[PDB]
């Protein structure tokens, strides 16, 4: 049996290889981005935005983020999904973006995920899996984004309830807002200090 | 075969989050321990990327950015295999790489190194592994990179790589180095890794028999990802 | 491929028939040497068992005898591969196992050991190897067994196994032990085996990566049977 | 090249795993037994019985026995049989039993096998391959059962003639009897001492 | 003999308070260094427990909770000596132990492990050492325990023990393991201990000569506590 | 010279062996508890209660506590006490308890200790030695409980004055209260963060 | 897969052309260095031989020349695998062998050795490797051959072999020897090979498990040929 | 202390019954294995011998048979301790010794060796161990003894000893030799003992500091007997 | 823990040290012999005699024998006897003798032992423990002598019933005879071959 290849930081220039256009490099015709909604994608559109702060309360202006989620019906566009249900044919379920070099803000235009089956016949509350990569971060940090308007589902969520320090559960709940007619969930990540975001080893 | 969860990541084979020697990790490392969870469909699933979207020169860093001429530097080919810890090949995994040029200069707005920029080199490529987990790309060997950890710090020549395979739990980003580089023994970033055998797992080996005469040299570098266990009794995943 | 006879059994890799240290062998061992014969169709053929006859829990010793509840003991999974000496996998071979419970108590009329009986444990199972020679069963780790060879003799924890494969010449019955058991170094039965490397061939290894979280541990144990030689010239078998 | 897994005694409780019912364990619906004759099995029925004695002339009350044989036409119900003839579709050719805990007697209800081809175009006399497993026995003991009413065939049998000590050949011949209308061959096995049964390394 | 203070506890022979590998220690370890003090009567005195209060089966975990029958598992006896660091025996010290059953299941409300509960096993006992510092109890060997540090963590089989002797400064709680257990080399809790020789000090050794035929096996485990220095000049204790 | 046996955490189920009844296990007739006051115990009764908080400010619901103290006259019921005075014959001086699984509160019913002699002819202020055991704690944590109504004695206490960081001394002083007619000293222990309780290596 | 050129022959793994110890090489070795060239279709192509043309006894040197009886000597079977340097099997390659008889006498007009001729032995055979690169032939073990290099020179027992595979660049002729032959350490021809590991690459190993009882012994000998590199970028071959 | 049974005799630390090299054992060794039994009062009890019956010179082989003068030979003192396997001293055990004289001649009717008889030497003595298990006797060092196993066999110098202690299970008879005797390495009787460490356990060591000036030399020889286990739970002995 | 001193044969001249008088050596005033009956010894006198034969059926003329037994009431004259009963004050319970150099016969004048308690509250049939020492014998051979006139007790004896090969039990039963008015039990020991005496590892 082989050991997993050891992790290393993405480094400050992680954009070159994962977000060329943000580094002003036009080499690919098809560029992977932070827009998961297509023309015929089902579900209610939502915008996920926020910032990532270090131990000093300062935003990381060089962080790269990716999200993985199910469609509006809780089905992952993955051959590994064993639900037997047909997934939304117009949904990649994955997206990538980078904080703004100046402000530190990041965002994704996606769809609010449907409830996904949990282990042993349980049901998970709607959530988006998110990972953080950046200079200073040796191994990508895993976390989840839940939604505050799903209070009833969150209260019964297996993962959230597996966190024995109850006060930390709230760090995983994004707040719903409405810039005009658009739904926006604000999710700020705090790597260190008070209100430190919960991180998972998955 | 009914697949179960991915084997537990062995935290001992990876650098810890807090590594004082690598300065920027001091403020960007959680103070709390990571909370381990039992995997669900969320952790064992991952996106699929169709090769239709990739261009013909996406894996050729020598030509994908060439405008007026060829990039200046050492023409090298890098290939190898991507397997899971149980030895199974990883098919159609997205491999993305990026590096500095022959001067050790990155094509990135935040890089002010005196090292000369190469108008014909971009420094990024991507590929999908085949059915045998095999991958192959061409590039210019990157030059060492001076950076400010301690004032006179120098990264050994290296290429950044990222993988997105079959399961989210497999998501991995890392860096590989070239055999013989003397800067390998003093790099604070490479030293964040606890064991010596794991450090050597990031070194691409000279593959002399695969050198192409009067053209390019070649390095062999295999990548190992976490693997899923098979289930023969209860299937509690769902 | 025209198969010939099975390779000669290497008597040196097996315990002799007469082993004074294992007392009961003194009266149950022939005084005459075994007479070796050239194989015929009789020795190279063997029966076939259809999987249709096996129940769903035949390879699950944790549940195949469970009445009111679960058996008391260490939940462990044992798997591995069955190959012939030339490395070829042994397909559809009948594997039968039996063991004592967690108290080191056998569910057998002739066992009067003070060790407690488990109303929910039977101690026997069976399986057929697949096309890759792979086998897998679940059970409760057996406790050591006190027996009367010398008055204070103790068998290390062990599981009895039997194989019926493609050829009668392959018929084999044996026992495997668990890595680390200190009783392994003093067992008169295990010591009937001449070489040290052969003794270690009966030890199941801890397979940590295949442990199932909050559920079961896992041991890896491969079995090697005699293999047939191919014939390219005269075929004197018949 | 790998070495064969070393043999170990079946032990005194070998019944648990190979003959559960004899150990009063009902776990399997289909239990392997000592009855090789089915409804449509061809050939003349016969009963093979006897005892196994140790070096003291005492029967082993914990021995387990198995037999392997061809059908009435000398064809083995095995994919390894290369005769090109169709075997009896209702014959497993294999059986297993255990000596009686009290008396030491064992027995099988089977069919008398037909002559099987020998090496180099020879013909073997009818026989049943038998193996012995038990406490005190480190490696299963192989032997063969021939029939006394096949004197002519036995005299020409290659295996029997490969035994240079002629007086020992008789230890492999069972004696025919007739309890009423049933044919019974008595075959006593002696592991040690005088008239010690011939054992083969096959 | 006029006794002085106990020798200084050697912090290097013990696990530090902060041990990231053992997750729950991250939030339950002081950030400030311990403040060392010169001992007073408070630190060198300790309570006395009369044997009159102990029941006849208090040191017999096989029978002290047996209701309808015997517990399922490996009957083992554990004995040894309790000495102070200067080799002096520790007389009448209170020894309290507790463990999981043969399934690796604890009889505790907060334990939801699938491992089966044993209606005839409690898992706790106690004794007082004699004049030679000798102690002895009987029990069922505990099975390994799966727990959530990293998702697939497993405690090797172990027994928890606590001692209250002659001085408060001697107060000690720990755990001992069984020789040969392969889980010993990968336990994050056992690894909190810095040196290898100290880790081995927690391993109970197989004591074959003290096995009781057709009954029980036996392990030898000695415990060492801090010892007092004698005073021959000024007595500043008071 | 031998090395001290290395310490290990008491673990989450420490109750099984040290407080059986709290784990619902009735095996012992005589169970050690948190009540040090007997019928004829001398001195004024007092109740010591509080909570133990982790680095998140959350109480430990699985912590086990023990205390060791002198009688009302400052004499320890130990053969190691060299004062030459007769100790209270009805006082063990030791007690053990566990935080409540739900609230985290712990408490002891004891007596307020008398002043005990210090080193070099000094006099210590009244105090109770306390130790903490629990999951996550590798070695039992030692600390002392002083009383706020003994301000004059505390000001002269050798141990308290051996702590050079004066502001930390207060973390060792319990606050006196009076639930009706009963005297109660509240003593909250903080393992980490601000107002972290002073811990000793004795 | 688009194949490129064969990997460069490593001159260091072969005997030089000029080897004074092997006398006849002094006048039959170029004085000029070989001129290396980049391969073209000429060097990567080779002829194909249909098995239809081979007789049934072409690979049986014991019977292909037998007239009145069997040849005198040691009945031995030689088999093994033919692979390219990258481990790929070499399919349908023409293997031709020739040797002296048991007396060390060649059936050749120019051989006047006193060693006796065998009227029933020819000394030559041929075969085609199968899809796995496997080959097998039968023969009489050759006896050592006295020859005049230094007056008392003796070739160890050996069999000459020639291969014609997929590419002309692979064309190879050599000799293999038998394990244990003491003449191997003093043969001037075998010593023309620089390294010791390469000399051992020409030794056929005793394959005891594949011996055929009361019939023949068996030797295992694998052959490695040059292998082609795959092309993933420019294809300059044509 | 409630004593249990004696620890099981370790058959591996003793010579087997059948030892072909020691010829007379061929016809005087059971063919059947010894039947081990659980001990009863019969096996743990033994007779008591009062010192009142022993004479003053019983342990002095130099004087207990001296008639007209002193025996001819090397005046040597032999002492040591008798302990049980657990290190406990064996008090008041009967020790009986016998040997040949300085010529290697035994005072026995069946001894016809040419070696000269000593009219002043008997060759037998006895003692009781004291409270510390200490024993001491004086004698003449025995000369090697020629005997007929193989025609030219020679026993190294040795003294026969017998012990009857507290339990019948302890009954032991053996022989000890003197350090440095070259005949020790070739004695068939001493070689019946399997291990080398056990053979050395029969060698008396030169104890130079205890030599008595101008008088006698001294050898140290300790004897170890089987020891009883203590019982703390059920007492099934009766 | 120490290993037991390895055994060695007593050798052909074992008489010198254990039976001096038989070797014509008068050195001791008090010589240990084969007479266990004293003036006031209780119980019925009996004579135990027989021979020891080798693998050729020939008697050993150099064998030395010792016996250990309880008094007429089944009490051993040993401080290790835990019965709490008073033993016969005039009984050593032990004796030693040597076969006759010419005939090979040995004998002891003793008392028939009373039943001794067995393990787990059982009762052993009357027996005498006997040991054999001699040239060719590497370790003293242990065995027991039971009496044929105690058939009922022998049938229930734990040791005799622990021998699974029932036919061997008889080798341990001596035959009662009556030379005039004296009771004589003949006990022949056979080290090898047929009717080989059972030997124990105690
Ligand atoms: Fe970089
Ligand atoms: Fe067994
Ligand atoms: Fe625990
Ligand atoms: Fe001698």
């Amino acid at each position: 049996e082989l050991k997993e290849t050891p992790s290393q930081t993405g480094g400050p220039y992680v954009h070159i290889g994962l977000l060329p256009k943000q580094a002003n490099i036009e080499v690919f015709e098809h560029n992977l981005d932070n827009n998961l909604v297509q023309d015929n994608t089902q579900g209610q559109r939502i915008r996920l935005e926020g910032q990532v702060f270090d131990g000093l309360g300062l935003p990381l202006r060089d962080v790269l983020i990716e999200i993985w989620q199910a469609d509006t019906n809780g089905v992952y566009p993955s051959q590994a999904d064993t639900q037997g249900k047909q997934v939304d044919p117009n949904f990649l379920g994955w997206g990538r973006t980078g904080a703004d070099f100046g402000t530190g803000f990041w965002s994704f235009n996606t769809i609010k995920p449907g409830a996904v089956p949990g282990r042993k016949g349980s049901t998970q509350a709607p959530h988006i899996s998110l990972i953080i990569f950046a200079r200073g971060i040796n191994i990508g940090l895993h976390t989840r984004v839940y939604f505050d308007d799903e209070a009833e589902a969150n209260a019964k969520d297996p993962v959230l309830n597996s966190i024995e320090w109850a006060t930390r559960r709230q760090t995983l709940v994004a707040k719903r807002e409405e810039r005009d007619g658009e739904v926006v969930y604000r999710f700020d990540i705090r790597i260190q200090g008070e209100n430190e975001t919960v991180f998972f080893d998955i | 075969i009914i697949w179960g969860a991915y084997a537990q990541r062995n935290t001992e084979d990876h650098p810890p989050a807090y590594a004082p020697g690598y300065k920027t990790s001091v403020l960007r490392s959680p103070k709390n321990a990571l909370i381990s969870i039992a995997e669900t469909l969320s952790e064992v699933t991952a996106p699929h990327f169709s090769a239709d979207k990739f261009g013909p020169k996406d894996n050729d860093l020598i030509l994908n950015y060439a405008k007026d001429g060829l990039p200046i530097g050492e023409r090298v080919i890098v290939h190898g295999y991507v397997r899971d810890q149980f030895g199974r090949p990883v098919k159609n995994a997205l491999v993305e790489v990026w590096q500095a040029n022959a001067s050790g200069r990155y094509r990135h707005p935040n890089d002010q190194y005196i090292g000369a920029m190469d108008p014909n080199f971009g420094g990024c490529g991507r590929m999908l592994t085949d059915d045998n987990g095999y991958y192959v790309f061409r590039t210019i060997k990157p030059g060492p990179y001076p950076w400010r950890n301690r004032i006179n710090e120098w990264r050994p020549a290296h290429i950044h790589f990222s993988l997105i395979a079959d399961g989210w739990a497999q998501r991995l980003i890392s860096q590989f180095y070239f055999e013989g580089d003397t800067l390998i023994d003093s790099c604070p970033i490479l030293k964040t890794i606890p064991s010596e055998q794991q450090r050597r797992a990031l070194i691409a080996l000279e593959d002399k028999s695969n050198f192409i005469e009067a053209d390019s040299r070649c390095y062999r570098f295999d990548i190992t990802l976490r693997g899923r266990r098979a289930t023969y009794f209860e299937n509690d995943l769902t």
